[PDB]
């Protein structure tokens, strides 16, 4: 609401936009994430891959896109909450059961 | 369609000999090779004539110290010892007999049999010099230090079993197998001489 | 037989940085040795006359030998 | 995991040239000068500010050691 | 009656030459059948970016009927008389041929004649053969061994008319109007381009005459700005891989720069290539083999198929292999690939040349069997070579190709080369370009 | 306890390839032989070190044959002295550290073979005690033995200023000043410790002029595998 | 000298027809009456085995030496099986006939099928039986034979599953020593003089000797969800060397029997026509016509969409019904005549088919009808014949097969 | 005529055992010429320092 | 198929080292691996090639060491080659854990915490190796480091005595040290061979943190053609010490024989260690001191634990970024001061340091991590 | 000794048919034949 304009310039400091990254894909995976990217959509996975692959190359001559390829704030689709917080929501229920 | 898809322009990365798309690059395809295996073979000379110093000095270092070569040689004065006597002196940690030996012993020495000896050697081919004769101070057998002027053959005598050498340092009457050895050396002027 | 050391440390010490620091040595000096018991001393003040002077004295003794 | 069992990757083309085809250093400086500024404005204010307090906390320290060793006049 | 001999009395083929300069040629045998066509120097090489694919979109319009024989007269005429009408375009041969009775070749050198020069080129009959094209692009789609070619000619001749495709980019398919398929044809198809070429049941005197009566008209003139001439085509060493996991088996295709059609050298190419040969999974032979590739492919199950090439153009080529292999496959088979082409360089041996010359001798002679394959081997020759090459000098020439040649001739176009690659599939495995063209030498010859 | 460090003299072996002044050197270590060697000891460098440095294998023989040194058993078993030779090391003045303390008033004399390297400022340090001598500020006085050096840690020194003009004269007549007889002996102690510095400077030399060629090879060798991955271009065609 | 063939049947039973024509290449064929058809329930595939099985070791050769020492001479050795007969096939430049010769023999004659190496060689049936049925084709013309026949026609050329690693070398050795024997053989050639191949037949090929195809009618139905049925309805024709069966040949053509003009819209095809005037989405349709030894089949194949299947079959079999009623002009069955005469020639065109042709003909009949004679037999077909022929298969009983999506392809009795 | 690198390449780098002994050849010259080159460049900027220089006076 | 993936022995060097998948991006960062090995592999050779000529005998000691510089062929060469690269293992080092830091390497636990065994091991050794010339600095520092065991309760004293084999480092402590000194390296060597055996599991990380399956090349040539210039670059720094500076980085001390009653003026151990050396001497009790420089390496095991972020490396993350740079030149104010005496106001500064150097990685690095979560929105 | 018009793979994808032009050859008209060989790519006939 107020740190709105903080996100707004955290957002573009971190930089991973400069790559054509969402922040989706710079999640550290862990074995939720995993599974949460193996339940993606043919879609979503290889644009993913692709997104990726173009940072990592790009990383690899150390180089950025384009200021107008990069990703907008508002533009940055949350694509893998919806599967990683089903994932999330389904372990703590074994981990409930289990006790 | 796959035939859609058409390659990029790579016009900024290429090779100048390269750019030109109407003429076929095995003309310069010789000389393109040529220059990127001179990069490699010129960075391989370099390589070598490192790795030739670098193990060499390694090899170096395992070879006698400068203070080891200080030891090696030993010069001795040829006025300071008189015609018949021996004077001793320390080499290599050890005795070295060198003897100025006389008109007699020289031609007694000289026509001595030849077979007779247990380690059959003649005088002019143990000494450098016929009046000279330079000799390690160790008795063969089981390593003891002879005497000078003592014996029944008039040279070298040991009182730890019974070793008789003559005046050229040849074993004659005893149990030792080997003469005494004789050293590496050369007269440097008339006056010196350098063994070792 | 004159020292060029002793020609040079003279020459070094007609500049600015060593007689400014020449006068602080010898303010202390007819301190010190004017009043009575105080175990102040001058050590500090001489080096750094020694200092702003044998910096000097390095520059050019050099050459004359 | 051997090449072949790495990952699964679906509609991605790759072009590519010989490296006797091309040159090692295309527009080393004429892009490379203006990259290396790009980076170093990039992360200057990240990398430096440390540095310089480590500056600014080493050379304070330092000739406050050399006062501290002088008499006070007293 | 010996081999050598038999060569000596095979039918030699004719050849005239009209004033517009169509060349006629003809090999003449009693057979009841014949087979003539049109072979013209005209492709997708010939093609500008604007123009490409109108030399294919013409052939779906050339047996749609012509100005004499309006829609599918043309067509019921073929069929009534037993005939067969064929047609194929390449990069640099486009070509029409009729296969008919002997006794009907007078009508099948006119029904040429008419769809070649008259071809009618219909306002809807173009509307309809477009989206026929766009189809016919989206099964070639799913032709692994069609895409992974069209991308080694993409990327081999880059930036040049040979890097593109006989079919065209859809967007042209699209737009191509009747004015630039017109346009396209005058400018082309010329006697002096064009070969009326015949095998089968006939005089060659009776040919010429019909050649005269309806490919007279045929221009053969140039006005002074123009005429065309092909450039020449840069190979470039380069790679081009579309990953596509997705698919079950791997195409890879490699090769290095060939000499093109004129160069002696094409036939000791041929024989090394014998030597390494081809393979597929359905071979009786298995480990047994004699060529080293096929029986360590067959007993390590490395591929399901592979060929070699020798693909010739004008004044250049591809010269090299294609496999089709298990996603866990493709570096043992580039290896061992790579690794033949090293041991023909450096140390091809005196009895598996003298196979691979009698591979050769076998795979052209049986190869030019029935009038179709003759009538084409006449047709092509003509304008590749300038003649047709008999079999007895095919024969000398294979003759003078020993160990010492495979050597020396591999050295020059395998030996620390820059190769092009093209992949299609599950291509993970598929080899860095370095490790590629770093096993196009050894370090020991 | 407040310190005065030494300035950075021009030495003729200050820079990176510039070698010792091997006639200063030979200045030097009569320097050492003539004034310090009945004080310091110089264990070791002995008279062979010398040779191919600062004097020849006969000039060095002579040097050393000028000395006493102790040496034995003989087969009497007695322990003789005799005429020094080039494998003898440089003799020391005393027995062993607790006569020489006695000798300086409870002071022991350092061994001055690496002097230069174990002391912070080195040839620069040893140059100021040695020319910094001077008399003391007001307000100080240290025990009877202890001298007035700016230079020396603590303000005060068990050495009596062991040079000044004239204090010997040199073989090739250079005219011996105090300034002189220090850069000379300096000159000698910076060899004494560490004989490589010729040797090394020379390796110096030759390795600075390989890395100059070698690097920007392989840094070529480097980009070139490289440029395949560098040049490539990405497309992303899904259906 | 122009050259014609020459033709010998020993007493004891085997042909020998050989043109020596001086070309470089030499093409001989060894024929067999060994098809699938004389497989039996307990034996099914075997025959697929033994079409893979040349190359195993020999007597007189090893399977190592039959490999290398053909490609040594460039050479080719092929195996081709129909229902009624197994041809097996070598090619070589003209000096080597003898060296290919002597392996022929060894294959056909004195196969050794060692149980090492027919069993190594199982897995090849699942490969080329997998391999040939990628073609639908082959799905449904096997199942066709299958639902038309009891017995011996309803064989497949393909090895059934369940056989698949369970077909024995004595199998092999009875097939072998049961249907190659010199009264079922004839040995064709080019480019080799007759007499040598006589003495060959008699030195090597002298070997000693060792039931009729029964019409059912049936169907069979491969659902699959393919968005196009394959499809094919069929009924008893003739036997092959009765006059009858040039009429079916001459209906063939009539109706259509698969394109002549490239990307052409077959105008001159009447079932092609007939389908085309009420469906004009993807299709492909074609009059069928096998002929045998004991009998025939004849009838259509289509190629639809799903959801047309009925539509064309039905369109198909209506015009079948026209010529059957007797709408037929002379124009049609001259240019269906046209068609066959220009056909057959052109099969025997090539060296290939004309090796195929002589070897067919030597076991099917007693001895070789030139092209001459054989056009005057398609000449001496009446529009009569050919209104008989179709008339035949509309009130003949039906045989039919089917794969794709089948939702939409009607049954026999639906039809 | 072929250029300079063409003519390095076909003579020397082409085949592997003409590259080896290239390398050992030319690693044989390049030390020597390198070792008296630098060694030059070392003595001149070290003029009369080195007891190579000032040998002649005790001898 | 080939004899690179059939031999037992190339199978391994093929997997391992040729045609491993590397991701395509891994910066300079990711070298300092190889070059720990060929530091290893360098010291080894000097070191057995020094005690070919060295003596662990007290009185003969120093003496050794000097006979090897002064007598030996190219033995300065080799001595100031061992001890400048010991200084450039110790560079190579942090740099390899810092990257480790920056980078979020430390997530692969295993490979980490046999980093921290091989790290703590290099210590141990270089610790030794200073000791051997028997110099001021050698038994001065060996005396006052060893005798920091006697802070701990009942035991230490005795600890202390037993470690030495006496009641003073003396002649017992050098020869074994010697030993000690000699066998270590080689258990680094097997150390570091399982360090690498478990980092073939998951393959490197590299700048993004993010996975590079998708992007993997083989490591040879592009790695190969790497670590060769790498290797280079590592040998110019090390002999621009060793022919233009071979004291730089020690100390004057280590010059005079060591004396066990002349105490050096402000004795401290080599340069590498000093960050943990200020860190004791912050804290006034000595007990409390020695598990301060305990728990400043030791720490590097906790920060696994510690990590924060739901991003695995730093490049996208400008706190922790800021923070980490702050570290860096925390531990470089530390070194500054672990040189100094112990005075004004350098005992302040060092506090301050070291109080900051514990704040930065137990709270602000991980406080940071969640605050930049909660600005994307995590 | 001659490569086939076609070389066989077993799991490799098949060709798609869209339109008439492609689909017209496919409609079997006569019975199957199987040929296998040393050299030549295994093929079955119409
Ligand atoms: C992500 O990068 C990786 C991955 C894995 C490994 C790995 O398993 C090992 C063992 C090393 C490694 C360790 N020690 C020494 C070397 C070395 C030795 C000699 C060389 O030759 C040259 F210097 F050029 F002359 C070059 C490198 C390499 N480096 C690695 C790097």
């Amino acid at each position: 609401r107020w740190l709105e304009g903080i996100r707004k310039w955290y957002y573009n400091a971190a930089g991973f936009n400069k790559l054509g990254l969402m922040r989706d894909d710079t999640i550290h995976e862990n074995d939720d994430v995993k599974e949460a990217i193996r339940r993606l959509p043919e879609n979503l996975y290889d644009d993913r891959v692709f997104r990726i692959k173009r940072a990592l190359d790009l990383s690899m001559r150390q180089q950025i896109l384009p200021k107008e390829q990069w990703t907008k704030y508002e533009e940055d689709k949350s694509y893998l909450e919806p599967y990683l917080k089903e994932v999330i929501r389904e372990r703590k229920e074994r981990e409930e059961w289990a006790k | 369609s796959h035939t859609d898809i058409k390659v990029p322009d790579f016009s900024d990365y290429r090779r100048p000999e390269v750019l030109d798309s109407t003429k076929s690059s095995k003309e310069s395809s010789e000389a393109r090779k040529g220059f990127s295996y001179l990069v490699t073979a010129t960075t391989t000379v370099g390589v070598a004539y490192a790795a030739k110093n670098v193990v060499s000095q390694f090899v170096s270092s395992m070879s006698a110290s400068a203070d080891v070569l200080a030891m090696s040689k030993i010069e001795i004065k040829l006025s300071d010892i008189p015609e018949g006597k021996n004077m001793a002196f320390k080499w290599r940690g050890k005795p070295l007999f060198v003897r100025h030996r006389t008109k007699k012993e020289i031609d007694q020495e000289a026509a001595v049999e030849v077979s007779q000896l247990r380690d059959p050697q003649h005088d002019l081919e143990r000494v450098k010099k016929p009046e000279w004769v330079i000799l390690i101070g160790v008795c063969t057998h089981l390593g003891c230090v002879p005497i000078a002027n003592a014996g029944d053959f008039g040279g070298y005598y040991c009182p730890c079993h019974g070793s008789h050498y003559d005046a050229s340092g040849r074993i004659r009457k005893g149990p030792a197998p080997l003469n005494l050895e004789v050293p590496s050396y050369e007269f440097t002027s008339d006056d010196m001489v350098i063994v070792g | 037989l004159v020292d060029p050391l002793t020609t040079v440390r003279e020459q070094c010490e007609q500049l600015e940085k060593c007689v400014k620091a020449r006068e602080r040595l010898e303010l202390c000096d007819e301190r010190v040795s004017s009043r009575s018991q105080t175990e102040e001393d001058c050590t500090e003040e001489l080096l750094d006359f020694l200092h702003a002077r044998d910096h000097c004295v390095a520059h050019k003794l050099f050459n004359s030998l | 995991r051997q090449f072949g069992h790495l990952t699964r990757v679906r509609h991605v083309i790759t072009y590519s040239l010989s490296p006797f085809e091309q040159r090692a250093f295309p527009h080393y400086f004429s892009k490379g000068i203006p990259n290396v500024l790009r980076r170093t404005r990039a992360c200057i204010l990240r990398v430096a500010p440390p540095f310089v307090a480590f500056y600014l906390v080493y050379t304070w320290g330092t000739q406050e050691f050399e006062k501290s060793k002088r008499k006070n006049p007293a | 009656a010996t081999y050598a001999q038999a060569l000596q009395s095979v039918p030699e083929t004719q050849v005239s030459q009209l004033d517009n300069g169509l060349r006629v040629a003809s090999e003449q045998s009693s057979q009841p059948t014949c087979t003539v066509g049109v072979w013209i120097d005209a492709g997708s090489r010939y093609e500008s970016e604007k123009n490409n694919g109108a030399g294919y979109f013409v052939e779906h319009l050339a047996f749609k009927g012509t100005k004499n024989r309006p829609g599918n007269a043309l067509e019921k005429e073929v069929e009534s008389m037993g005939a067969h009408l064929n047609a194929y375009s390449t990069r640099e041969h486009t070509a029409y041929y009729i296969k008919a009775l002997s006794k009907d070749l007078p009508k099948a050198v006119e029904l040429l004649a008419d769809i070649v020069q008259n071809c009618s080129l219909e306002d809807s009959q173009i509307e309809k053969e477009r989206d026929v094209i766009l189809q016919e692009l989206q099964e070639n789609d799913t032709s692994m061994r069609d895409v992974v070619f069209n991308y080694l000619h993409a990327t081999a001749f880059q930036g040049t008319p040979l890097a593109q495709s006989v079919e065209g980019p859809s967007e042209n398919v699209r737009k191509l109007s009747r004015a630039d398929l017109t346009e396209y044809l005058s400018r082309h198809y010329k006697a002096p381009r064009m070969v009326l070429a015949a095998a089968g049941g006939l005089e060659h005197r009776q040919l010429l005459d019909l050649a005269q009566k309806h490919f007279s008209g045929l221009s053969g003139t140039y006005d002074e700005e123009t005429v065309p001439t092909l450039s020449p085509c840069r190979f470039t060493g380069s790679q081009i891989c579309h990953r596509e996991d997705g698919l079950p088996l791997a195409h890879v295709a490699i090769a290095v720069e060939g000499p093109g059609w004129a160069h002696p050298d094409n036939v000791a190419l041929q024989v090394a290539n014998a030597i390494i040969g081809h393979y597929d999974c359905t071979y009786g032979g298995g480990a047994h083999l004699s060529s080293p590739l096929a029986s360590i492919a067959a007993t390590n199950k490395l591929c399901q198929s592979f060929q070699t090439f020798n693909i010739c153009y004008a004044d250049t080529g591809l010269l090299g292999a294609h496999f089709v292999c298990d996603h866990m496959s493709i570096d043992d088979m580039m290896f061992v690939l790579q690794g033949q082409w090293m041991r023909l360089c450096t140390s091809a041996t005196e009895s598996e040349v003298l196979r691979g010359k009698n591979l050769l001798r076998n795979a052209l002679v049986s190869h030019l069997d029935g009038t179709t394959p003759v009538c084409e081997d006449i047709g092509r020759s003509l304008l590749t070579y300038g003649r047709r090459i008999p079999l007895a000098e095919w024969e000398s020439r294979i003759a003078e190709v020993d160990a010492r040649v495979v050597r020396e001739v591999c050295s020059k176009y395998f030996y620390d080369q820059c190769p092009a690659v093209a992949g299609f599939g599950p291509i993970e495995q598929l080899p860095d370009y370095n490790r590629i063209r770093s096993g196009m030498f050894w370090l020991r010859f | 306890d407040l310190e005065l460090h030494p300035p950075s003299y021009p030495w003729s072996h200050r820079g990176l390839l510039s070698s010792l002044d091997h006639t200063s050197i030979r200045r030097g270590f009569q320097v050492y032989k003539q004034v310090c060697s009945s004080c310091h000891s110089m264990d070791y460098v002995a008279y062979r070190h010398l040779v191919g440095v600062c004097y020849t294998e006969d000039e060095a023989k002579a040097l050393a044959e000028e000395v006493e040194v102790q040496d034995g058993p003989n087969e009497d078993g007695e322990m003789f002295m005799r005429p020094g030779k080039l494998s003898d090391y440089f003799p020391k003045p005393y027995p062993n550290p607790e006569a020489a303390r006695a000798a300086n008033n409870g002071a022991l004399p350092p061994d001055l073979s690496y002097i230069v390297r174990a002391r912070h400022g080195g040839e620069d340090y040893v140059f100021s005690l040695l020319t910094g001598y001077c008399e003391p500020p007001t307000g100080v006085s240290l025990r009877e033995g202890l001298y007035f050096n700016p230079y020396f840690p603590g303000q005060a020194i068990g050495m009596a200023p062991p040079i000044y003009n004239e204090v010997l004269e040199f073989d090739d007549g250079t005219p011996a000043t105090m300034s002189q007889v220090a850069k000379d002996v300096c000159t000698f102690l910076r060899w004494a410790a560490e004989p490589e510095h010729d040797h090394r400077k020379r390796m110096g030399l030759k390795m600075l002029l390989m890395m100059g060629l070698l690097l920007p090879l392989v840094y070529a060798m480097k980009r070139h595998k490289w440029s395949v991955l560098k040049s490539r271009k990405l497309a992303y065609r899904p259906p | 000298h122009p050259q014609d063939l020459e033709f010998t049947r020993l007493p004891n039973g085997l042909v020998i027809a050989s043109l020596e024509n001086y070309a470089p290449a030499s093409r001989i064929g060894l024929f067999i009456k060994a098809g699938s058809r004389y497989e039996n329930s307990n034996n099914l595939g075997t025959s697929h085995l033994l079409r893979l099985a040349s190359s195993l070791t020999t007597k007189g050769a090893s399977s190592f030496k039959i490999t290398r020492g053909i490609e040594a001479v460039g050479g080719k050795l092929s195996v081709t099986s129909t229902r009624e007969n197994m041809a097996y096939t070598v090619e070589c430049l003209r000096d080597d006939v003898d060296i290919l010769m002597e392996f022929l023999l060894n294959v056909t004659t004195a196969p050794e099928f060692r149980r090492w190496e027919v069993a190594a060689l199982q897995p090849q049936l699942r490969i080329d039986k997998a391999v040939a049925l990628q073609n639908p084709q082959a799905h449904v013309i096997e199942n066709l034979h299958a639902a038309a026949y009891r017995n011996a026609l309803a064989n497949s050329l393909y090895c059934p599953d369940y056989r698949i690693g369970k077909v024995t070398p004595v199998e092999l050795h009875d097939y072998v020593q049961n249907h190659f024997t010199s009264a079922r053989m004839a040995l064709i050639g080019l480019g080799v003089s007759h007499p040598v191949l006589k003495q060959v037949a008699e030195q090597f090929l002298n070997i000693r000797g060792g039931a009729k195809a029964k019409y059912h009618g049936g169907e069979i139905r491969e659902q699959n969800g393919d968005s196009l049925v394959h499809a094919a309805l069929v009924a008893e024709s003739a036997a092959i060397g009765s006059a009858e069966a040039n009429a079916f040949s001459v209906l063939q053509h009539v109706l259509g029997a698969g394109p002549h003009v490239k990307r052409g819209s077959n105008a001159t095809s009447s079932l092609y026509q007939a389908v085309a005037k009420g469906v004009h989405q993807p299709f492909d349709v074609s009059a069928f016509n096998a002929s045998y030894s004991d009998s025939g089949l004849f009838g259509f194949y289509t190629i639809s969409q799903a959801a047309s299947a009925g539509d064309v079959i039905k369109a198909a079999y209506n015009q079948v019904k026209t010529i059957a009623q007797g709408n037929l002009s002379n124009p049609d069955v001259q240019a269906a005549k046209n068609k066959l005469k220009a056909g057959y020639l052109m099969s025997v065109e090539s060296s290939e088919g004309f090796l195929d042709e002589v070897g067919s003909q030597a076991l099917a009949a007693g001895s070789y009808t030139p092209p001459s004679t054989v056009l005057q037999q398609i000449d001496a077909v009446a529009d009569a014949d050919v209104i008989n022929a179709a008339k035949k298969f509309v009130s003949g009983r039906k045989s039919m097969a089917a794969s794709g999506n089948l939702g939409h392809t009607p049954f026999i009795d639906e039809l | 005529a072929p250029t300079l690198t063409a003519r390095l390449y076909s003579l020397l780098f082409r085949r592997t055992s003409t590259f080896a002994l290239t390398i050992v050849v030319g690693a044989l010259f390049f030390e020597r010429a390198f070792d008296q080159g630098a060694d030059a460049i070392y003595e001149h900027i070290n003029e009369g320092k080195l007891w190579k220089h000032i040998k002649h006076k005790y001898e | 198929t080939n004899i690179r993936k059939s031999h037992p022995l190339m199978k391994i060097v093929n997997n391992a080292f040729i045609d491993l998948p590397a991701p395509s991006n891994i910066s300079s960062w990711w070298n300092f691996g190889s070059l720990l090995g060929i530091c290893l592999i360098l010291q080894i050779l000097t070191g057995l090639f020094l005690a070919m000529h060295y003596t662990s005998d007290t009185t003969t000691a120093f003496s050794s060491v000097t006979h090897i510089c002064r007598d030996v062929n190219y033995g300065w060469i080799i001595r100031y080659m061992h001890a400048n690269g010991a200084s450039m293992f110790f560079i190579c080092l942090y740099m390899h854990v810092g990257r480790g830091l920056y980078y979020g390497s430390y997530t692969f636990l295993e490979t980490w915490n046999i980093g921290v065994i091989l790290l703590l091991t290099v210590m141990a050794t270089a610790f030794m190796g200073y000791v051997l010339p028997w110099g001021q600095m050698s038994f001065w520092g060996a005396t006052v480091i060893t005798n920091l065991l006697s802070a701990i309760p009942y035991i230490g004293t005795n600890l202390v005595e037993w470690i030495w084999g006496g009641f003073s480092v003396d002649k017992a402590t050098l020869t074994r040290f010697f030993a000690f000194h000699f066998i270590l390296p080689f258990i680094i060597m097997a150390i570091a061979m399982v360090h690498l055996l478990f980092l073939h599991e998951t393959g490197s990380n590299n700048p993004t943190g993010i996975s590079s399956d998708v992007d993997k090349i083989p490591f040879h040539p592009y790695y190969t053609i790497k670590d060769i210039l790498g290797a280079l670059l590592l040998i110019l720094a090390l002999m621009l010490l060793v022919l233009f500076a071979p004291d730089l980085l020690g100390d004057p001390d280590n010059y005079t024989p060591a004396n066990p009653l002349n105490t050096p003026p402000h004795i401290k151990p080599e340069w590498y260690f000093l960050f943990a050396y200020a860190i004791l001497r912050s804290i006034p009790n000595k007990l409390g001191g020695v598990l301060a420089l305990a728990f400043s390496i030791l720490i590097l095991a906790l920060i696994p634990l510690l990590h924060t972020s739901k991003q695995r490396s730093m490049m996208f993350r400008p706190l922790s970024q800021c923070l980490f740079w702050a570290l860096v030149a925390d531990l470089l104010t530390l070194t500054w001061i672990g040189g100094q005496p112990v005075e004004h106001p350098y005992i302040t500064i060092g506090q301050l340091a070291s109080v900051l150097y514990f704040l930065l990685i137990l709270v602000l690095m991980p406080t940071a991590g969640t605050i930049e979560n909660k600005l994307l929105k995590w | 000794a001659v490569p086939a018009t076609s070389e066989s793979p077993v799991l490799d994808l098949k060709r798609s048919v869209l339109c008439r032009e492609s689909l017209r050859g496919q409609a079997a008209g006569r019975p199957l034949v199987a040929s296998v060989s040393l050299n030549v790519p295994a093929s079955v006939r119409y």
